[PDB]
């Protein structure tokens, strides 16, 4: 056949670009960083009515001051989540301190291009790439709220809006106009809402749409059905004004 | 014909050519232009930084490796990440064990090497980068051309990316002139921005799109970012 | 550098059928013919000494193998491959039974680890089966003699009298015409010499015939004196001379 | 390297068949026919052999039916050597049970035992699975006389009446035909024997191409005894039954 | 060392385990059940090394639990006897070895018999109609030997303990805070809560 | 049989002030009753505004003092050239010394 | 030895391998699951190929994981022995070491945890094994109904149904079972449960299996003629219109 | 399906397809070699070709010293040569540390036909494309050779042919020993039977040599060696004395 | 049929390797380079192509030293040049650890010898694309060898490998001739100049550099040494007066 690390005449690993389509078969993400936090939200997209929609997991905490969205293959996310809580709590006990959002990110970066059936470098035993693009977000003292993109290709760019999935390049164009560098907490959070309603197949609703934000005093926090709810109200009442 | 023998690194071509360690080196061409000079007190790394949108931000290009080491990446940046790791600790078994600044010309040798292993052996694949080291050590100012395919050349000046023979042609040009920029950092700087201007096409250089890096005879390795740079456009 | 063929090389075909066994069994029918035939007071094994060249001394290539004083081995197929497992047999027999039970195993449990070295080169990891079939010829004290056919696939058969090789199916109907459970031992090796007859081209003599017997202890090939339980040797190749004085009988 | 020559044993098919596991079934069906039968104070094994000689020991020949334990025997379709390393392996859990609990093994943990070695190659390893079927005969004190059965891909269920190996198909109709639940021992005896008869590739059913062998617990003792057939006693109860 | 003790009566098997706890100079707990439930008809109490005696117990308790799911169904108390023997005949070769002796008290429902099995931590088994470890025994076997008979009732084998145990308060000089007394039986394990002044 | 430990002898002293720390420490390296080193440093300034000294068996605090300055340049390195913290060092140099619990290294450490 | 990826993506980004693990599952007889507002209901068919087999010793669908937790599958009868013992392995060293038995949410992520780990591992194949786990978490009496497939991706559900003729089972479901208005009743959580493998089965007394759940560890199995006399009630409601 | 002539499987035809080009590879280097007996010596022939000026005469060698004992002839390309040189003298010095005494001839030969085999089953190991032939005189068998080949096959020669004109040779030496009537050359003296042996190259080939077209390797007891151009220089004047 | 160049140890019909024969290609494509055996030592010299005006002159060192009286110059893929230099340096070292000896040149040929040849036995590894001219002085005179990609070494009186091998074997086939009675040390270096500048005629396309080192027992007493200053410009006007 041919090897899965193997490039193409172009200067691309197939199994990685082959991961990216995966990814585009996935559910919408997205997520907006501002001064006064950033908030992450998702599509549930249940299969099924029966489905109960508060058991799909896409929103996960990696500690207090990290939240993560994932999209794509989410079982695939579920190690790579473990591995950044390790990371992110393993700091802690090193250095008495919360880990940084950009080396949290890089932790769980490295574990991307280890795959293979005996590449020459180090012990990388995995069949294949993650299927799944995660956005990790948080807060440090350093750089203050932060937004990045992990790809399955070990590389990840910061944003200051960014989503993935099905509806990505659509969702990527309408938060190019949309963001400012002025946005509150609160207008960030009806436009993931706006954008999510844009390129969702179903209508928007507190069931197949989560919320969730990461602030300094706080935290991360996901947001209920019923806070949610009132967001969608809002969201309605405010672009049928104009 | 290619179809055949592109399969793995291991596989040799009627011809006598490695495809898999040439389409490691095509993933260079489409990375970002870099360009790396030196005269007899210093050596620059100018970088051109690539962003995926214009929410999104530019991805640096340049490494520490040491206090008196560094280089410049293009193309695969986890590959150059694996890379400048390893040169890191080389240069810190050189300092812990020997008391001794490792040298840039052995650096290049010991990138030369580790390269090498990923294109004899079935299941590996050739690195995905190129880099571009400068330091100064008990020589003088280095510049060296890592290539995936192993060969590490020391130079004058070089670029790669893409668009990099605009300025590769311009510091062969250029060559009498800033191999005598000594005891100058700033017309150093200067001589590298107007060099890898030479390779735009799609846009100018700006505030959050150039990377410079230094090092010199007593100048530890330093990376300009931002404002930083903002003299220099 | 590393064993990469960690996979099976004998897979089952659409049809069911084992390629690699079938392939080995046909090396087999290519090879020189040999045979077995179990008396009531011994067994006797025959091949043909297919020589290569007539500068090549026969005599230092040995198709008939003694496995355990009471034990002996011929084959039919790939030379090499036999040797290699004559090695394991004689080794096996010491690791697996006599430094545990002080005494040498007997033919049915020895063929049994034999047929498992053979089964293990169909299944394992970047191997082929043995090109070869066995025929083991031995005694012991509980179970008397007894004749086994082992094939490449590591299946193997008790057997009255028996025939591989070439002329296997000629043989084998030579077999069941003479053959009967009142035969003495030296009525089976005149069965077998007539049986051969039949397979060989060209000379047929002493010296291009390998004959051995397991039949009556031999004191005087024991080496030592002494011990009153220790009797000798059952296993006796028989020399290129007592081939010849059965060959004017014939 | 070595991808080239991989025949890849442990995949699905696009259907969600594995390969090596469905042509392993096809190579059974060709091997002699085995038939197992449970009654109420007994069980019945009764195979064919396959390929048969005049100068063939049958007295010292053993290839289809063989014991694992005093109390559970197999019936075997397949390769014999692919059998005789399970059968070995279910020998030694046998009396690993035996060792460790001071009891007995319960047949149906000996028969998940192999069931899942023989799954263990069906999903990774690279190697081919074992071409062999099992019909496992047993008895212990939770369920009593037990009938099992195993193929190549690790599946293992319970039965009054089963065959495996040739012509299962018309052997499973005539067993399904004249099995009843109050069936005794001699009566399960002859349906076995005729069943075989009826599915036989060759001219006539003799006892040199049969093995036959049956586990009673005697009713003047009170213990569990395994019977295997001597050549003689297979060739007395073939001309009883009305087939001589 | 712990007051183990243990009694196969007619239709029962009763446990006595002392209550206390000693650590170098204090006693930390005086309410401590030295025993496990290994399955509803089988229960085993223990007594040695510091920490052994509580990871060994637990160990054998998932153990046996996990059987008893797989194949849905319970063990025999012969059964589960030899397993807790042969772990311990494991233990005695390896680089550090459980210091437990233990008791096992079950019931079989197959044959309708209360057993009692004595192990220590070489790996010794043994069936007795009464059992205990370490200086139990020195103090309570004679009269053991002298009152037990096989026909005993539950209530008469509870009578013969309590003889036992005053022995053990009068004698002995360590105090170990009296015994918690538990029957093993058909219905299953019930705990003797009036012991202290029965 | 070989020691594998030695009394370099030697005392350092650390003071903390209002805005201010000091690390002091004689100069003075020893074996038995005789002077190795009349001059030999012990206090060292590690970088980030910190500084360290490990009295004791000197092959293990000069070992130690190495493999602390090692990990500050490694949280440079790893951390995108963050300051490490005066706790978060503290914390890292037990890990450092638990690592070799059961072989530790004979030195009282004060930063 | 034998690292060789078998599970890997193709040009439109599929895992092959794990698709057709879910053709094993299509293949496999269809196992339904419902919930009820103080139980849950596993229903399994029986396959009809071959009938002779002995009912006492033939290993049941339903599988106990631990006293309080079940699980039924769909697919390889083989497949899930392996899934099944690593679970109730995994369900002992969770109460040796937390010291309380597992929630059924932590028994599901465990599974298709190991489900997950067999699609990116080299020199194995994916399960062709999707679960339903049913049970109640320990001191509560809460329903809980859970999923798991192939690529590792679980989920709960007020009731589904997983195997041959799933489609069809789905849709009547989905137009029978109320959110608003649960089965409240054990015996009217049975009859739904009955109800949609009838649409499937085609008339099955003995091709129908039935496992109720109910809180503090209380599993029992119906019997052949337990089962009968709600296909026998059910039969009367559609004749008597 | 079509691989099995790739590697060491079998074939439908029940053959191995590799095993068999590696024979092939044993005429590569266009060379030709005997080995005779004598009464107590064993001499081998192999023909010297040197066709670049620039080569070291000295260096291009087919005959290997593996023990004070054994000597070595090899048949094909001379990195498989000294492949299997290597290995034969490092079982040698094995067996000597081992067992006490010195390996017998027909023992390493066994030992590399049995390493010849693992290659011919075990599908990694590719075959040797070599043939070696063995010779020395063996405290207890006497002037001994022994051949092996790659696909695991070994026998005892009383005289041996390897080469591209292999069966002109063979044929050759099979005339003789019909009109001698015994297996051995009889002469006392070694530098005769190098002489019968030269002889007999030159007659089956139908080429003249000059010292620097041969190689000579001795066995006698207690010694194998090697004769120098010089030596074989004497040797082709005792010859050419005589036609 | 087809597909045997696909792999490494696989032979071919006509038995041959032709993924050997297909590095060979790779050293063929590559810059020339030579050595030359005199009456105490041996000479050696290559070429290096000047890309560009950018390369500093007299530091991209081509030529590499094994032990203290070894020099190893190759053609082709300059990587695979480096893992055989490093593998002949921890051989040198293991001769030396265990020996007390420096390793002699006909030892250190055959430890470079069955090294590359242990990379045609596998497919999993791939051949070196790099044929190696490597001498010294040891105990008993000077030895000059060439090693190729199939493993494959001798003796030279002079040696020559890449694009310019044809023009280079000419030239030094010249000096066999005329010089029977050994060329000097001193003459050997003029004349390793020489051999490049006229085999530089079928890579003159591009500018190059000289580079010329030298093993003499009388020169350098038997030690490694690079040509360097007013010896190696003599001998780069030795070789620009007889090009003309």
């Amino acid at each position: 056949d041919r090897g899965v690390s193997t490039f193409s005449p172009e200067g691309r690993l197939f199994q990685v670009e082959y991961s990216l389509e995966a990814i585009k078969l996935g559910s919408t993400a997205i997520g907006i960083a501002t001064k006064e936090g950033v908030v992450l939200g998702v599509e549930k997209r249940a299969t099924s009515p029966l489905l109960e929609s508060d058991s799909i997991e896409k929103i996960v905490e990696i500690d207090r001051h990290i939240g993560c969205a994932m999209s794509g293959l989410t079982a695939d996310a579920r190690s790579m989540i473990e591995h950044a809580r390790t990371a992110a709590v393993t700091h802690n006990l090193y250095y008495d301190e919360d880990i940084n959002v950009e080396s949290l990110t890089q932790s769980v970066c490295d574990l991307a291009l280890r795959f293979g059936e005996g590449a020459s470098g180090e012990e990388r035993l995995m069949s294949r790439p993650f299927g799944v693009a995660l956005l990790i977000a948080g807060h440090d003292a350093d750089d203050g709220y932060q937004l990045f993109h992990a790809e399955p290709s070990g590389t990840f760019y910061r944003y200051n809006a960014k989503a993935i999935g099905s509806g990505s390049e659509g969702a990527q164009a309408e938060l190019l106009n949309e963001w400012h560098s002025s946005l509150t907490l609160k207008e960030a959070e009806l436009l993931v809402l706006k954008i999510l309603k844009q390129v969702m197949e179903e209508k928007l609703d507190e069931n197949n749409a989560q919320l969730s934000c990461i602030t300094k005093q706080d935290g991360f926090k996901i947001y209920d059905n019923e806070k949610t709810a009132e967001l969608i109200k809002e969201l309605k009442e405010k672009e049928a004004a104009e | 014909f290619r179809n055949n023998y592109d399969g793995d690194t291991v596989t040799f071509s009627p011809t006598g050519r490695l495809f898999q360690v040439e389409y490691a080196l095509e993933a260079i061409k489409q990375g970002s232009v870099t360009v790396g000079l030196r005269s007899n007190t210093h050596a620059v790394l100018v970088a051109l930084k690539r962003n995926a949108d214009e929410l999104s931000s530019y991805q640096k290009k340049i490494i520490k490796c040491d206090e008196h080491m560094g280089l410049s990446l293009a193309g695969l940046a986890p590959d150059a990440r694996v890379l400048s790791n390893y040169l890191r600790q080389q240069c810190n078994y050189s300092s812990l064990v020997f008391n001794r600044k490792l040298a840039v010309e052995r650096a290049g040798h010991l990138l030369c090497d580790k390269a090498q292993k990923n294109t004899q052996s079935y299941g590996g694949r050739p690195y995905g980068v190129g880099l571009l080291i400068i330091g100064y050590d008990k020589s003088g100012a280095h510049l060296l051309e890592f290539q995936p395919s192993g060969n590490v050349t020391e130079l004058y000046g070089t670029a790669i990316g893409a668009r990099s023979q605009g300025a590769k042609t311009y510091l062969e040009r250029t060559l009498d002139t800033f191999i005598k920029i000594d005891g100058n950092p700033d017309e150093l700087i200067k001589a590298g921005v107007e060099a890898i201007s030479q390779s735009l096409r799609d846009e100018s250089l700006t505030v959050d799109n150039l990377s410079i890096a230094i090092v010199g005879k007593d100048t530890p390795f330093t990376i300009y970012d931002g404002e930083a740079v903002a003299k220099y456009i | 550098m590393t064993d990469r063929y960690s996979f099976s090389l004998t897979t089952f075909s659409p049809s069911g059928k084992l390629g690699q066994i079938d392939y080995a069994l046909t090396a087999v029918k290519q090879g020189v013919t040999s045979l077995g035939i179990k008396a009531t007071n011994g067994v006797v094994i025959a091949t043909e000494k297919k020589s290569s060249s007539p500068l090549a001394m026969s005599e230092t290539l040995s198709k008939v193998s003694l496995l355990t004083p009471d034990i002996g081995a011929v084959y039919s197929g790939m030379g090499p491959d036999y040797r290699v497992l004559v090695d394991k047999s004689r080794k096996v027999a010491h690791t697996s039974y006599k430094r545990i039970y002080g005494e040498y195993p007997p033919t049915k449990l020895l063929v049994s680890e034999v047929a498992k070295i053979m089964q293990e080169a169909t299944q394992s990891g970047g191997v082929r089966p043995f090109g070869v079939s066995l025929l083991i010829a031995g005694h012991d004290e509980f179970n008397g003699f007894s004749l086994y056919q082992v094939d490449p696939s590591g299946s193997y058969f008790p057997w009255k009298a028996t025939a591989i090789g070439k002329g296997s199916v000629a043989a084998k109907t030579f077999l069941e015409k003479r053959w009967n459970d009142e035969l003495e031992l030296e009525d089976a090796i005149h069965i077998a010499l007539l049986t051969l007859k039949e397979s060989v081209e060209g000379e047929f003599n002493g010296d291009t015939i390998e004959l051995a017997i397991i039949g009556d202890e031999n004191p005087d090939l024991l080496g030592y004196t002494g011990i009153p339980t220790d009797k000798g040797p059952r296993f006796r190749k028989l020399t290129s001379q007592e081939i010849n004085d059965r060959l004017e009988a014939l | 390297g070595s991808r080239r020559y991989d025949s890849r044993t442990t995949i699905f098919s696009p259907e969600g068949r594995l390969y090596q596991v469905e042509y392993a079934l096809e190579s059974i069906s060709h091997a002699g026919t085995a038939i197992g039968i449970m009654a109420s104070d007994g069980i019945v094994l009764a195979a064919e052999r396959k390929v048969t000689s005049t100068l063939l020991e049958q007295d010292t020949s053993t290839e289809k039916l063989y014991k694992l334990n005093d109390k559970i025997a197999v019936a075997v379709a397949g390769l014999t050597a692919d059998a005789e390393i399970l059968i070995n392996t279910a020998r030694i859990h046998a009396q690993n049970y035996l060792k460790t609990y001071n009891e007995d093994i319960p047949v149906e943990i000996l028969v998940r035992r192999l069931s899942d070695i023989k799954q263990g190659y069906t999903q990774h390893g690279g190697l081919r699975p074992f071409g062999v079927s099992f019909i496992y005969a047993g008895y212990d004190d939770r369920y009593g006389y037990q009938l099992y059965t195993s193929n190549p891909s690790g599946n293992y269920t319970g039965w009054k009446a089963i065959s495996v190996g040739a012509n299962t198909s018309a052997a499973q109709t005539l067993l399904q035909m004249d099995y009843k639940d109050d069936m005794k021992v001699d009566d399960a005896i002859e349906l076995a024997l005729k069943t075989l008869s009826k599915t036989t590739d060759s001219s006539a059913l003799t006892y040199d191409r049969l093995e036959f062998a049956t586990i009673r617990k005697g009713a003047n003792d009170g213990e569990v005894y395994q019977k295997i057939f001597k050549p003689q006693e297979i060739k007395d109860i073939l001309v009883k039954t009305g087939i001589t | 060392m712990d007051i183990i003790l243990g009694i196969r009566v007619q239709d029962s098997v009763i446990l006595a385990s002392s209550k206390a706890v000693t650590r170098g100079i204090s006693v930390l707990k005086d309410s401590d059940d030295k025993t496990r439930q290994l399955s509803p008809h089988t229960l085993m109490s223990f007594a040695g090394e510091a920490g052994d005696t509580v990871q060994f117990a637990e160990y054998i308790q998932a153990n046996i639990q996990l059987y008893s799911i797989r194949e849905d169904y319970e063990l025999s108390p012969q059964a589960v006897s030899s397993f807790v023997r042969q772990e311990l005949a494991k233990s005695i070769r390896s680089r550090r070895p459980y210091q437990v002796n233990v008791l096992i008290g079950g019931y079989d429902k197959k044959k309708n018999k209360p057993e009692l099995y004595q192990i220590d931590y070489l790996g010794t088994k043994v069936e007795l109609p009464y059992g205990a470890h370490g200086y139990s025994g020195f103090y309570t076997f004679s009269l053991l030997d002298h009152h037990y008979r096989p026909d005993m009732t539950t209530e008469e084998g509870l009578d013969l303990l309590k003889l036992c145990v005053q022995e053990l308060e009068k004698r002995m000089p360590m105090d170990f805070k009296g015994v918690i007394v538990k029957i093993v039986d058909k219905d299953g394990i019930r705990q003797v809560d009036d012991f202290q002044a029965q | 049989q070989f020691n594998p430990y030695g009394d370099n002898g030697g005392t350092i002293l650390g003071i903390a002030g209002e805005d201010f720390a000091v690390l002091a420490g004689d100069t003075r390296n020893i074996t038995d009753y005789s002077i190795n080193s009349r001059y030999e440093p012990k206090v060292f300034d590690c970088g980030d505004n910190i500084v360290m000294s490990a009295n004791g068996f000197a092959a293990d605090g000069d070992a130690l003092v190495k493999r602390f300055k090692n990990s500050v340049k490694w949280y440079h390195f790893d951390h995108n050239d963050k300051k490490l913290s005066i706790n978060s060092a503290a914390r890292n140099i037990q890990h450092l010394l638990y690592g070799k619990r059961f072989f530790p290294y004979y030195v009282h450490t004060i930063i | 030895g034998y690292d060789r990826a078998l599970s890997i993506f193709s040009p439109d980004g599929h895992i092959f391998q794990v698709e057709y693990a879910l053709e094993a599952v299509k293949r496999g007889t269809c196992a339904v699951g419902v919930k009820g507002k103080n139980c849950v209901v596993l229903g399994c068919e029986r396959r009809s190929t071959l009938k002779l087999q002995d009912t006492r010793i033939t290993p049941s669908k339903v599988s106990k994981i631990d006293s309080h937790v079940v699980l039924s599958f769909s697919g390889l009868n083989a497949d899930s022995r392996i899934l099944i013992e690593k679970a109730r392995v995994e369900a002992q060293s969770h109460r040796l070491t937390l010291e309380d038995p597992v929630t059924v949410e932590y028994l599901t992520r465990y599974v298709a945890g190991v489900q997950q780990r067999y699609t990116q591992s080299g020199g194995v194949r994916p399960f062709g094994v999707s679960t339903l786990i049913a049970g109640f978490d320990p001191r509560d009496d809460e329903p809980k109904l859970y999923q798991t497939e192939p690529s590792g991706i679980y989920s709960s559900w007020s009731a589904q149904t997983i195997g041959r003729n799933s489609k069809t089972v789905r849709e009547f479901l989905e137009k029978n079972y109320d959110r608003k208005e649960p089965p409240a009743t054990v015996e009217e959580c049975v009859k739904l449960t009955v109800r949609s493998l009838l649409e499937v089965v085609q008339t099955g007394a003995k091709n129908i299996e039935i496992t109720v759940v109910k809180p503090d560890s209380d599993i029992v199995a119906l019997s052949s003629e337990e089962i009968n006399q709600y296909v026998t009630q059910i039969e009367q409601e559609k004749q008597e219109q | 399906a079509g691989y099995d002539r790739h590697i060491t499987i079998f074939s439908p035809e029940g053959r191995l397809y590799q095993v068999e080009y590696a024979f092939k590879a044993t005429n590569q280097t266009n060379i030709n070699s005997l080995a005779v007996r004598g009464k107590d010596c064993t001499v081998v022939i192999s023909q010297k070709k040197v066709p670049d000026k620039l080569l070291d005469p000295t260096t291009v060698s087919y005959i290997f010293c593996i023990s004070r004992t054994i000597g070595m002839v090899v048949n094909g390309p001379i990195p498989d040569a000294r492949n299997a040189a290597l290995r034969a003298k490092a079982e040698a010095a094995e067996f000597r540390y081992k067992y006490g005494y010195d390996m017998p001839c027909d023992v390493l030969a066994k030992r590399m036909a049995n390493l010849s085999q693992i290659y011919t089953q075990r599908a990694y190991m590719r075959p040797l494309g070599v043939i070696l032939t063995f010779v020395s005189v063996d405290e207890e068998l006497g002037p001994s050779i022994y051949k092996t080949d790659p696909a695991g096959y070994y026998v005892g020669y009383k005289a041996t042919a390897t080469g591209p004109k292999q069966q002109e040779i063979t044929t050759n030496l099979e005339n003789h020993f019909k009109k001698s009537k015994i297996d051995h050359i009889n002469e006392e003296s070694w530098e005769k039977v190098v002489e019968f042996a030269i002889t007999h190259m030159i007659d089956a080939l139908g080429t003249e040599f000059s010292k620097n077209d041969l190689e000579v390797g001795v066995a006698t007891k207690d010694k194998f060696f090697t004769l120098s151009a010089e030596n074989i220089e004497e040797r082709l004047v005792a010859i050419a004395e005589q036609d | 049929g087809t597909g045997y160049d696909l792999s490494n140890s696989v032979f071919s019909p006509d038995g041959r390797n032709f993924q050997v024969e297909y590095a060979v290609k790779a050293v063929e494509n590559g810059t020339t380079s030579i050595g030359i055996k005199c009456n105490d030592g041996v000479v050696f010299a290559v070429e290096k192509l000047i890309t560009s005006k950018l390369l500093v002159p007299q530091k991209n060192v081509k030529i590499q030293v094994v032990d203290r009286h070894i020099g190893c110059v190759y053609s082709g893929l300059i990587p695979d040049g480096r893992h055989l230099v490093n593998r002949g340096r921890e051989e040198a070292a293991s001769f030396k650890k265990l020996y007390k000896t420096p390793i002699p040149i006909p030892a250190f040929a055959d430890r470079l010898g069955q090294y590359v040849q242990a990379h045609t036995l596998y497919n999993s590894v791939r051949p070196f694309g790099v044929s190696t001219i490597f001498g010294g002085v040891d105990k008993n005179g000077a030895h000059l060898y060439m090693l190729e990609p199939s493993g494959s070494y001798w003796g030279y009186k002079g040696a020559a490998t890449g694009k310019g091998r044809q023009s280079a074997k000419a030239e030094l086939e010249k000096l066999v001739d005329h010089h029977p009675e050994g060329l000097s040390a001193r003459e050997a270096v003029k004349q390793a100049a020489k051999i490049i500048y006229l085999a530089h005629e079928d890579n003159k396309e591009k500018d190059f550099e000289l580079e010329i080192s030298w093993c003499s027992l009388s020169e350098t007493n038997g030690l490694h040494k690079f040509v360097k200053g007013d010896l190696l410009q003599e001998a780069i006007d030795f070789a620009q007066k007889e090009i003309n």
